[PDB]
């Protein structure tokens, strides 16, 4: 579960960075 | 636009996305990302292609982090569904945006690539992505915003 939440945190960071750069 | 229509579009977007990501990143890659049926001229085929092109920079930026994480997660054909569902659910817990929707396509790609490289799965991961977005109501969120083409028009 630790690595699950670590991956989730990275995907949220990647996704929010994608959203801002495309916006 | 209906949720079922978005689900059908999602399969086409993801199929095309994995083709162009595979090509963009040219490690053993999964040949089915080339040889499974693909219509490069279709509407959603073009959306998936564009998403792959847009994402190349960010994907290269975080490549080492994701692969270290996947290397230790050790997803297999036996646990990939469980891990994908838990990751996807937590990803959207604090909200949906296009960045996070597109990031799930990227995770699907990396998950399929990893299971191929370490086992003997693209069709299954495609179903995971489509089914999750449909049943968890991402498909509705997408339909409310005009469908997958909205992802190209932020």
């Amino acid at each position: 579960d630790a690595i699950i939440q670590m991956i989730v945190e990275l995907l949220k960071r990647v996704g929010d960075q994608w959203e801002e750069e495309q916006s | 636009m209906s949720e079922e229509q978005v689900a059908q579009d999602t399969e086409e977007v993801f199929r095309s996305y994995v083709f162009y990501r595979h090509q963009q990143e040219q490690a053993p890659a999964d040949p089915e990302m080339v040889t499974l049926p693909l219509q490069p001229s279709s509407t959603m085929g073009q959306v998936g292609r564009q998403l792959a092109i847009i994402g190349d920079d960010i994907n290269r930026r975080y490549d080492s982090e994701f692969q270290t994480m996947l290397q230790h997660l050790q997803p297999t054909a036996e646990n990939a569904y469980e891990y994908f569902t838990k990751i996807a659910t937590s990803l959207f817990e604090s909200g949906i945006n296009w960045g996070r929707v597109v990031a799930l396509l990227g995770f699907g790609y990396r998950l399929a690539l990893h299971v191929y490289q370490h086992g003997l799965f693209l069709g299954q991961v495609t179903r995971f992505v489509v089914d999750f977005m449909l049943h968890h109501s991402i498909a509705r969120w997408i339909a409310q915003r005009g469908g997958w083409v909205a992802a190209l028009n932020l």
